[PDB]
This record gives structure tokens, sequence and C-alpha cells, in this order.
């Protein structure tokens, strides 16, 4: 609830989008292309890579929307209604999409590390099932933000969509739920899982040299880039929300993380593009096709 | 002998093989062509019929 | 849509059900197709198997279904018809080791089916039987009497043994796309049929990993 | 292959009882069954019909909610259930096997039955019984109201006969194929809503009472029938 | 003495061959030139037959044009009903491993081959309803190849020792056998004269065998390969035949000549299934390039293609009254085309 500081960023989240829409929808439109196949060969896997790339392509969408909430200069001047359905897609498709790189990552512990037992839970009848329950379960969550308007009036007549700052209403208790649930837990079991099978593989006697070399590439490589695409963000939502929740008469704390919750948004989105050429473009397999 | 019964035999089933009566390729490319020539108006691989009469259809 | 070609489809459907149940049975199996000689010990691996034309052998080992297959008198087809067991996980041959002039032939018939074209998804598993005698004959015979290679002395067990598993694993051509497993077992171990499951375990984690992650 | 019916003896008005019918000979499974009863000295009625699996089943509009039937695989048994009997339910009952397939013969095997005693498109088979001499040919005719000539060009009428103290035996099916194990001199042959079967030189044991039947769609319907005598 | 008979036999050598020299005038390609081409012949899938679990080898149709069997390396002979798509039967197996199928033209039984050297006959109509096996005919020393029907009580088997032979059903015994192949059959088929066969036998060689003479008549080469297939044309005096070389050729049993030769460039895979048509002016034939392609009797020019599998076609069949166009392929689906 005071003045805070926006002069150091003010280009650096408009213009960043435009590359990432640029450069991702293409990446994911070949991933969804090649998730098509491998379903198609009666593989699992390609219905949760599926599922991956709608998702980033809907993000990439409504961003050259919100770049004109930094383009116009508008401050949310378009109204009400895309306030309550935009701000919703920028904030909730990110954390739907670290559950399926979830998904995938307990899947492939079912293959390599056991390839004889989990028949049924690997048809792909129930990968459907799983795939519609864990969609219902994230907008259900993160629906109750869109219920109540979120509209309120700056001192120079700016306008924050989702935000403000003062930390008003139950968004402050809410968004430890978005952080400590929602970023930790899933990010938690890719790292249990990724584990478990460079485990078994150095008890493999078929693999060689060469291929024990990639698969180790592989997964420190999967298990480092959600870190650095999401941590400074979540880092610094939590210390910003500890301001309000602790002593909500200290702003100034508040007000330097304006400039860096701005920058760190838009660094976010750099992993709408991580996805798709980190599980397509990497296999040769699918290089070649 | 037996190897040399296997021979014999072997001359034998030539000599089936010599006697036998032949006739023209001329002639015997009409015979084929002329077969067609009559059932051309049944083979419904040749010509598609109407679907009314198709039972698949 | 006459009364009677409702019954048909319900017939049909019936036994489309009863297919159905057998699919998911039938997508659960590991084959695997046995191949040896008179005196390899086929005969007594498999009575100690059970234990615990073309004939056929089931078996369950840790709830997983299994299927031998035994062949015997046509392994010398050499043509594309038989040719039908393509698609079959692994090959056992179990192979004497005593004899040093029946080595030989084993020998030239490994060469011949382990190059055939279509078994080139097939994990080969070669089982040393005997290895009884073999110890006993090392400080006997001499294995120098028959190749001119052995640098180590025949006396030696463990320099033997490596002698013949180099010159069966340079058999193969092609160099390696599918691994070549290899034990040391009698008839009267019980642990084979463990390592046949570990092996064709490794063999599947194998075509996993190049089915799911690496491509 | 053998059928029997049992179950039924004296009952008072009102009440229940349960029928029993065994099989054995055949695989049971395949079979569906049905449920024909007989009126002392009338014709017939279609009951119900379970169809293979116990999958759907049908009733007759003439009595229903008060009839119960079920089938047990296992034992190879059959059985029927009775609510709040009627005095027009005074029958001697039967059992039929039937299957359906391309090429079948349904409605092959009667049961003999038993007895029981308390306290749609319509066919017009005139009775008009004609005394006949051993030797001669003779032609009976039914008749149907809507035209049993189905798109998919198959006639669906079915012939029978019952000699006195026996069951009804199949004869032709689908209006022109013969059945197992009858005479070559039996033939029969029509077209839509025009049925006739042409016997040629009768022999002995031909006496009895004929039928002629639909199944075009539910529920079925019989005829009185003509007796074949003299 | 033997070199005596070697020279006989290279002596009766040559008079054949001249003898076949003399009887050539002129290639059938210029006999028939003026002819009108035949024109594109485009096709469509009508029908999918689902429901089998593992690859299909071979199938027959009969003599209703409706009901068609097919079998299986699962172990299980289904018969199917073309128009509505109904199964009929699941006739469950013994041996796993069969690689022919045959039907009876009466319609009351069902035979299958395989591995097991036993040929094995069904009673498809039955009184209690389920379908069992009536004769288990033995006596082969190799695997059985193809089979097919004479007569409700005579059948004629082919196998891999080398011979073939003819069968009565209820006495169990052959009747006579056929010998002079010096290869193992692969294929036969029966003229429609129901009086003679012909077979190839894996060494580029075709022999026609007679039923109750039991002596061979004429023997064929052409081929620089193993026969993998075998039909009769229409008529019955023309048999035409495909090999790994990827060609295919057509024979006179009269003028005892090869006449035309099907090639093109393009394909290097082998022959699979061969089969006319109604009319003998179509020659289908099953290609190793997971397609099927159309030729033409008297102008071996291609016409079309009835691509749309995923793999390997093996069987290839077509109806008695000349409508549709069955195919099999290791994709456990069969298509019924038009």
């Amino acid at each position: 609830g005071c003045h805070v500081d926006s002069r150091v960023d003010h280009l650096f989240p408009p213009s960043l989008y435009i590359f990432v829409i640029g450069v991702g929808l293409p990446t994911n439109c070949l991933a969804l292309w090649a998730a098509y196949r491998q379903v198609q060969q009666r593989n699992e896997l390609g219905v949760y890579l599926m599922n991956l790339s709608i998702a980033d392509l809907l993000y990439i969408c409504t961003l050259p929307l919100w770049v004109d909430y930094f383009l116009h200069h508008d401050n949310w001047i378009h109204g009400p209604g895309s306030c309550k359905l935009f701000g919703f897609i920028f904030y909730t498709n990110i954390y739907i999409s670290i559950a399926f790189l979830c998904c995938i990552s307990v899947d492939r512990y079912l293959a390599v590390a056991h390839p004889l037992r989990f028949a049924r839970l690997r048809r792909v009848k129930t990968a459907v099932a799983v795939s519609s329950v864990v969609w219902a379960t994230e907008l259900g969550a993160n629906s109750a933000p869109l219920f109540h308007d979120e509209l309120f009036r700056d001192r120079y007549n700016h306008t924050f969509c989702f935000e403000k700052f003062p930390m008003e209403g139950w968004v402050a208790w809410m968004n430890l739920y978005r952080v400590f649930v929602g970023f930790l837990f899933p990010w938690a079991l890719m790292l249990l899982s990724y584990r478990g099978i460079l485990r078994a593989v150095r008890g493999s006697v078929s693999t060689e040299r060469q291929e024990k070399a990639k698969i180790k590439r592989l997964a420190l490589s999967l298990i480092a880039i959600v870190l650095v695409c999401f941590a400074p963000y979540h880092v610094l939502l939590l210390s910003r929300s500890a301001i309000y929740l602790g002593r909500p008469w200290d702003c100034g704390f508040e007000e330097r993380v304006f400039s860096a919750y701005h920058s760190s948004l838009a660094f976010t989105s750099l992993n709408c593009v991580a996805d798709p050429i980190l599980y397509c473009l990497v296999n040769e397999g699918a290089r070649s096709d | 002998t037996a190897s040399i019964a296997q021979a014999r035999k072997l001359v034998e089933q030539l000599k089936m093989e010599a006697n036998i009566d032949r006739i023209k390729v001329s002639k015997a490319a009409a015979d084929l062509m002329a077969y067609c020539e009559a059932h051309a108006k049944e083979d419904p691989l040749l010509t598609p019929v109407p679907a009314s009469e198709n039972p698949f259809r | 849509v006459s009364a009677e070609d409702k019954a048909a489809a319900e017939r049909s459907k019936e036994i489309d059900k009863c297919l159905s149940r057998e699919k998911t049975y039938v997508k659960r199996l590991v084959k695997i197709l046995l191949l040896g000689a008179d005196n390899s010990g086929k005969s007594t691996f498999l009575k100690q198997m059970r234990i615990i034309g073309i004939h056929e052998y089931d078996f369950e080992i840790k709830n997983v279904p299994f299927k031998m297959v035994d062949v015997g008198g046509q392994r010398s087809e050499r043509k594309r018809w038989f040719e039908c067991f393509d698609s079959v996980t692994s090959i056992l041959f179990l192979v004497d080791s005593s004899d040093f002039n029946r080595l030989t032939e084993s020998l030239n018939d490994f060469e011949t089916i382990v190059n055939n074209r279509v078994f080139s998804n097939v994990s080969i598993i070669l089982f040393l039987n005997k290895t009884d005698l073999l110890e006993e004959k090392v400080q006997i015979v001499s294995i120098k009497d028959y190749f001119l290679e052995f640098e180590g002395d025949p006396h030696c067990l463990r320099d033997v043994q490596k002698f013949l598993v180099e010159c069966f694993r340079n058999k193969r051509r092609d160099q390696q796309q599918k691994p070549l497993y290899h034990h040391f077992t009698t008839a009267i171990n019980t642990e084979n049929a463990r390592l046949i499951f570990r092996d064709v375990k490794d063999t599947i984690l194998h075509d996993n990993l190049k089915q799911l992650m690496l491509q | 292959v053998q059928l029997v019916e049992s179950g039924g003896g004296l009952v008072q008005p009102g009440g229940s009882r349960k029928l029993s019918c065994s099989a054995s000979g055949f695989a049971f499974s395949s079979f569906g069954m049905h449920w024909v009863r007989q009126a002392p000295e009338k014709g017939l009625e279609w009951v119900a019909y379970i169809s293979s699996g116990s999958g759907t089943i049908y009733y007759a509009d003439t009595v229903k909610g008060r009839f119960t039937i079920s089938r047990d695989d296992p034992k190879n048994t059959l059985f029927l259930q009775m609510t709040s009997l009627r005095s027009e339910d005074t029958a001697m009952y039967y059992c039929v096997r039937s299957i359906y397939y391309y090429g079948s013969s349904p409605f092959d095997f009667w049961g003999q039955g038993t007895t029981l005693t308390v306290s749609d498109i319509v066919m017009t088979q005139a009775t008009s019984s004609v005394p006949v001499t051993p030797g001669e040919s003779v032609s009976i005719s039914c008749r149907s109201s809507k035209s049993l000539l189905h798109s998919n060009g198959n006639t669906y009428l079915y012939w029978f006969l019952q000699r006195p103290g026996q069951s009804p035996q199949l004869l032709i099916y689908r209006m022109s194929n013969l059945a197992s194990g009858v005479p070559d001199r039996f033939s029969g042959s029509g077209s839509g809503t025009a049925f006739t079967l042409t016997i040629s030189r009768l022999e002995a044991e031909d006496v009895g009472v004929y039928y002629c039947m639909q199944h075009l769609e539910y529920p079925l319907t019989f005829g009185a029938g003509t007796k074949l005598e003299l | 003495e033997l070199d005596q008979l070697r020279q006989e036999a290279e002596q009766l050598k040559n008079q054949i061959r001249d003898a076949r020299k003399a009887c050539a005038d002129a290639t059938l390609s210029q006999i028939t030139n003026n002819i009108d081409p035949v024109g594109r012949i485009q096709m469509r899938t009508r029908r999918t037959l689902r429901g089998h679990l593992a690859k299909i080898y071979a199938m027959h149709w009969g003599t209703d044009s409706r009901l068609l069997v097919s079998a299986s390396q699962d172990g299980k002979l289904i018969i199917w009903d073309s128009y509505t798509t109904n199964k009929v039967h699941a006739i469950p197996l013994r041996s796993s491993w069969v690689m022919t199928c045959a039907y009876a033209p009466s319609g009351n039984y069902v035979a299958c081959g395989g591995l097991d050297n036993i040929c094995s006959i069904y009673n498809l109509k039955t009184r209690e309803g389920n379908v069992r096996v009536s004769r288990e005919l033995a006596g082969h020393t190799g695997y059985l190849s193809c089979c097919r029907f004479l007569d409700d009580n005579q059948i004629v088997t082919s196998s891999g020792d080398t011979t073939c032979a003819l069968w009565d059903i209820e006495t169990g015994q052959q009747t006579t056998t056929f010998t002079g192949h010096t290869g193992d059959v692969m294929s036969l088929s029966l003229a429609p004269d129901t009086r003679l066969f012909v077979s190839g036998a894996c060494d580029a060689s075709a022999k026609l065998w007679d039923v109750r003479e039991g002596m061979c008549r004429q023997t064929f080469t052409g081929h620089e390969s193993d026969i993998n297939a075998i039909c009769f044309f229409p008529n019955g005096n023309a048999f035409a035949t495909g090999s790994d070389d990827a060609t295919c050729r057509l024979f006179d049993l009269r003028a005892d000549q090869e006449l035309m030769t099907y090639s093109h460039d393009n394909i290097i895979c082998g022959i699979t299934s061969v089969s006319f048509s109604k009319s003998g002016r179509l020659l289908l034939a099953g290609y190793d390039d997971f397609n099927c392609n159309v030729w033409d009797a008297l102008k071996a020019d291609r016409a079309g293609v009835l691509a749309g599998h995923d793999n390997r076609v093996s069987c290839l069949g077509v109806t008695d009254d000349g409508m549709a166009v069955a195919t099999g392929s290791w994709d456990s689906f069969l298509k019924i085309w038009n």
C-alpha cells in the first residue's frame, strides 16, 4: 500500500514475450504433431506429451494481449471481462503444465525400473482417465480468484489486473498454496523419479558407455531447467507475501519486489520453450521424425 | 544300381516329355484373348456396376 | 432389423468379448526358443525344469507367463518359411563343454543360427552345461591338442573358461546389436530359472529405454 | 438329445408354482430357449424367450408381470415361475430350443412337457378338414396380413406337424428349406401373403394337425390348423 | 551305362528345347498391341474386418460368395460374414502354428494345417451345436504348406518333404502319391475341370500332375528363385506364378511356352500371393512393398495400387461371383475391397 518502483523495468517483459511467441508456437506445434504419432503407435507417452503441447500454446496465445498491458500502457482498460478471464489463464496453466512433467516422470519409472508389471496402469484407456482428473482438479483449485472481481484503481489512474500492492484479500494465504504445493511437491517427485532410473541403468549390462552418458545428461538437464525458470519468481513471491502476513506496516520491500515481480514473471515464460525442445528435438528418433 | 535306377527313371520321365503334341504360339495367344472378349460384360472388376445391386454398398 | 439379425449381432458381441478376454493374457507373454544338440543335456534341463514334432511346455516364474518351444530335427531347415518364430524375445542355446571335438560342430551350428537376418531382435543366451567334468579334465586333458590359439596353460580352469567364452563371442558377426549373456551352470542347480528371468528383464529394460527415453 | 419338463400338477385358484426343465446332450449355453402353451383342444401361444447369456428377455402381452423366467447354465436347467393363476392358464406346457446365426434351423426340437390345471400380425388358417386317401397329393394354405418379405430378401414363415400323443416337429423353415430327417416328398413355396404347402403321395404316419407361424417381429403368432386325415 | 544315361538325358533335353524353340513364331505383345487399354482402375476399402489378435497368414472364400474363413498364428479359425460383419463361429485350435486353410464346396467342412505334420478337418454342421474334429490325417514327414478340397471325401495335400498326395477321408489312408520335384513344394491350385492340378516347388520348376493317372505330364522352368504362389486361369489352359525375382510369368499348357514377363524396375521385393479375376483380364499380385499392385494380362502395364496396409500382404482372394477382392496382412486386419 505505497508508491512502487517500476522505472527500472519497462520493456523487458513486453519485448521478451514477442520472442517467445514467435519461437514457442512452432516448437510446441511440432511437439504436438510428434505426440500424435506416439499414441498412434499405441504408446502411452504420446498422450501426456499431447496435453502439455496444447496448454503451452494457450499461454502463448494469451501473451500478445498481455503485452498490450505493457505496450498500450492502458493499465487494463479493456474491461472486467478480460481481467476475470485472461488473468485466470496467465496464473493457472503454468501450474497445470508442471503436473504433466510429473506424470511423464512417474510413467518412465514404471517402465525402466519394472517393465513386467502395472499393465493396467499403462493402458491408454487408463491414461486418459487420469489425464481428465488432473485437468479438472487444477482448474477447480485455482478457480476461486476468477469469481471475485479484481479491479483496483491506482494513483496515476492505473489499475492492476488480478493484482494489488496492498495485499488485500485472501490472495496472500492462497499464494502460500500456489507455491508450497504447486511448485515444490511436483518438483520433488521429479527428483526422486529420475534418480531411480539412473540407479537401474548402472546395474544394466546391455547398456554401453555411450548410451549411459546420454541418459545422465538428460536426467540432470530436466531436473535443473525446471528450477531455473521457476525458483527466482516463487522465492520473491513468498518474501513479498511474508511482508503482508508478518508486518503490514512495512511497504518498502513491497515496493522493491514490484520491480522484480514483473521482471521475474517474464523469465518464467521461458519454460514454455523448454518443454517442447527438450522432449522432441533431443531424441534422435524424434529428430529423424 | 539304385542310383542307376534313379537316372533310369529320369530318362523315361523325359520320354513322356518327349512325346507331347503341341500347337503354335499365335494359336495359343488367340485362345486367351478370345475368352476375354466373350465375358467382357460380366466382370464387375473391369466395369463398375451401379450402387443399387452392389451388396457391400 | 428382423429379430434374427439382432440375435446374430448379440452372438457376434459375445464372441468379441471372449476374444478381448484372451487379448490381455496374450499381451503379457514371454516366449523362449530352445535349440540344442543331443549331448547338450536339454532333456535333463527340461526334466529339472518341471520338478520345481514341436513340443510345448509352459511354466510360471514370479507370476509371469513363460513359454518354451522345443525344436528337434527341424533345425536343418534353411528356407524362409520356417522363420515364423519371429516374435520370440530370447533364444537359448544349451551346449556341451566336455568334448572338444563336439565343440567345433557346436560352433558351426551357433554360426548357422545366430547370423540369420530374421533373428536380429532376439537376446541370445548361452548356457554352458556339464561344467563338472571340465573341472576334472583340465588337470588331465590338454585342450591345446585341438585348437592352436590358447596362450594359457590348458590346466588353468579360468584360462580355459576365458578361451571358450571368447571363442563363442567372436563367432557372431555384424559387431553386436543385441547382447549375448553366458553362465557356467550345471543341471542340478535351481537358480537357472531366475537367471533366465533376469536376462529377459534386462532385455525388456533396454527395449523400454530405447522406445521411451533416448529414442 | 433329451429335454425333460416337470413341475406341473393340480393347483387351487391363486397361489404360485415353479416349473423345471432338464437339458442333457448338447451345449446348453449356446442355445436360446422358448416356452409355448397349448389349450386342451385349441391352438398354441408364445409366452417368453431368454437369449443366450441371459442378455435380453421378452414377454407376451396377454400376461405380463406375473411370470418370471430364468436359466441356470452350470446345472443345464431351465425354470419358470408363476403367480396369480387364472382359469385361462389351464394348459399343457412345452419347451423349445432355438439357435440364431446365418444358415440356422430355429425351433428344431420340442420337449414332451407337462400338464397344469387350476381348479399383432394375424393368421387365417381355415380349418376345413379335407378328407384324403393314401397316394393323393394335398395343398394347405396359410394366410397372413402384413407382407413377410423383408428387404434383406428373406421370407420368415415356418411349418409344424404334431401327431396325436406327440410333440410338434419342424418340417419347413424360411418358406423353402427342408429340415433334417424329413422325406423329400414334402415341398412348399409361395410369395408375399401367399403361402402353400404342396405334399405329394401321402403315406402312413402323416395324420395330425399342421400349423403355420411368423417370425417377422415380436410377438409371435400361431394358427388353428387343419386335420389332414381320413 | 551311367555316362550313356547322362548322354541320353542331355539328348532328350536338347530335343525338348529344340521343339520349344520351333513352336515360337512371335510375341504375345506383338499379337496383342492394337487392343484398347483397360483404363485406370481406382478401388476403395469398403469394409474392415477387425477382431484378430496376431498375424493373419491366409484365407479362403466359399461357393456362396458370402462366407469366408480366416486363420492366424494365435491359433484361432474365425468364420466371418462379409455383408453384415457378424462373426459366425470361432473354432479353437490345438497346435498354434498353421499355414493353410480351406473351405469345402458343399459348405460342411473346413480344414487347416501347419508345423504339426498333421491335417485337421472340422465338421461345422452338428446337432449338438459345437464344432468338433472328425478325422486327423497323418503320414507326412514334413511341414504342410497348402491343402485344397476336391470332393466331400477327397483332399489334396502338399508337404515340405517333396511329396504331394491324395487321401480318402473316411478310409484315412492315402490313395496316390506324386514324386519328382527335387525341392519342397510351396503352393498348388486345382483346375476348374477337377481332373488336373499344378504346383511349384522352390526349384524354379512347375509340374502338372494327374489325379487318376498319377504321373507328371509336363515341366516348366523359367524362374531364378523359389516359387511362392500359383493359380489357374479361368478357362483352364494357362497358369501364372510369382517368385522372389520380383517377376511374374504366364504359361500355356498346350503351346508349352512362357508368353509374358510382368516386370518393373522399382520393385525389389518378393511376391506373396497371386490370383486372377472373373474374366481373366486382371492379375492381382501381393508384393512385400507393404502394398498390392494390379496388372494386365495382354498388356502388362500397371493399372492401380491397392495401398492402405501397414505391413506385408500375405493372402489374396477373388470371389466366385466376381464382386469383391479380400486382403489379409500382418496388421491383424482383413479388408474387403470392391
